[PDB]
């Protein structure tokens, strides 16, 4: 039987200095010390950060420890270093290898709205028969933002893929870019091409549209 | 210090086989297994497989009858082959060192099954799609995409294959205000992304998105002057 490992919190938004606690609970007991954590910065691979619950490979700081036993384990970083903040998984190694989600650690900042554009598609795309319509949502915090499409005030529903920068090194925003992809006939067919954003920072819902031909 | 490189093919089309190679230097695959793990992009690890020494294979069990795993003491190098491959699968592979063999009184074995060191990691794209130059499509600064005295333009780097493009503006010349996304799979089969940056309005000044696609060798200068709304 295989044990599951869920992470505690999904994020950790926390300020350079502070104290960070990642929690794993296991669907089953972790026999002895058969636990691990690593950590894994962007575009690297994971770093064996813990081992045997306590244990701590050499090289590695003495900021991190981890505790636990049982179901319930803990990494902590007593003294969140500015390198310390990126993603990090416990696994357990009693049975068969499993990894939990991921937790990962972020700079707090104060709340940013997203600025909303809309760019509609070029006639160079819509004389190849498909009509991008992107809308970018600049510099917000934190990342959890919703965006809709909305053609002609119908919601639309699997023809949107969004992407998301990683948190800016200067203000410690997120971006997100939003693309609605239609046929040209479909394209044609509607009036009113809106995205409707939801942030934490927006008191509603703003919704940026355009009217196609007049735009 | 034992260091781990990898290799293998980088791109598959669907229910074909993956053959990843991870050649251990530094030391010997005897006294420790070897595991390989697997990271989807913007997702979690997950365990594939492990093999030591002597030929005994474990592997996840939610993989069912996919995992192949074999080494060559010889060369000190251990591969992974997972057949039936699909889109599921596209995601960055690493090996690393499993756990070690130690010798107790009582009992002999493999104990504290953790992985360090780790590869590099070969990213493995799942895809019908072969070569392919993008289209690079100016979205272009309008009433609707400016807030006060701060428009945001771009350019869209539609339908292309594989990975990666690379996009600078003006020559490298406009960095500050820029956000380059990760791209997208499409549902197509091809990958796209969006380059946008923020300028201010009374500029609107020549903007023109420099993409490079090194796999076709195509690169489009494409200027982006406001459209109207």
């Amino acid at each position: 039987h295989e044990i599951v490992l869920t992470q505690s919190p999904g994020t950790l938004s926390l300020s350079p200095g502070e104290r960070a606690t990642v929690s794993c609970r296991a669907s089953q007991s972790v026999s002895a010390s058969n636990l691990a954590w690593y950590q894994q910065k962007p575009g690297q691979a994971p770093r064996l950060l813990i081992y045997g619950v306590s244990s701590r490979p050499t090289g590695i700081p003495d900021r991190f420890s981890g505790s636990g036993s049982g179901t319930d384990f803990t990494l902590t970083v007593s003294r969140l270093e500015p390198e310390d903040f990126a993603v990090y998984y416990c696994q357990q190694y009693g049975s068969s290898p499993t990894f939990g989600q991921g937790t990962k650690v972020e700079i707090k900042r104060t709340v940013a709205a997203p600025s909303v554009f809309i760019f509609p598609p070029s006639d160079e795309q819509l004389k190849s028969g498909t009509a991008s319509v992107v809308c970018l949502l600049n510099n917000f915090y934190p990342r959890e933002a919703k965006v809709q499409w909305k053609v002609d005030n119908a919601l639309q529903s699997g023809n949107s893929q969004e992407s998301v920068t990683e948190q800016d090194s200067k203000d410690s925003t997120y971006s997100l870019s939003s693309t609605l992809t239609l046929s040209k006939a479909d394209y044609e067919k509607h009036k009113v091409y809106a995205c409707e954003v939801t942030h934490q920072g927006l008191s509603s819902p703003v919704t940026k549209s355009f009217n196609r031909g007049e735009c | 210090q034992v260091q781990l490189q990898q290799w293998g093919a980088g791109l598959l089309k669907p229910s074909e086989t993956l053959s990843l190679t991870c050649a251990v230097y530094g030391g010997s695959l005897s006294g420790n297994f070897w595991s390989w793990i697997r990271q989807p992009p913007g997702k979690g690890l997950e365990w594939i497989g492990e093999i030591n020494h002597s030929g005994e294979t474990n592997h996840n069990p939610s993989l069912k009858r996919r995992v192949t795993l074999s080494v060559d003491t010889s060369k000190n190098q251990f591969s992974l082959k997972l057949s039936s491959v699909t889109a599921a699968d596209t995601a960055v592979y690493y090996c690393a060192r499993g756990g070690p063999k130690v010798y107790y009184e009582y009992w002999s074995g493999y104990v504290n099954n953790c992985f360090d060191p780790w590869g590099q990691g070969t990213l493995v794209t799942v895809s019908s799609a072969s070569t392919k130059g993008p289209s690079v499509f100016p979205l272009a600064p309008s009433s609707k995409s400016t807030s006060g005295g701060t428009a945001a333009l771009g350019c869209l780097v539609k339908d292309y294959f594989p990975e990666p493009v690379t996009v600078s503006w003006n020559s490298g010349a406009l960095t500050s205000g820029v956000h380059t996304f990760p791209a997208v799979l499409q549902s197509s089969g091809l990958y796209s992304l969006s380059s946008v940056v923020t300028v201010p309005s009374s500029s609107l000044q020549t903007y023109i998105c420099n993409v490079n696609h090194k796999p076709s060798n195509t690169k489009v200068d494409k200027r982006v002057e406001p459209k109207s709304c």
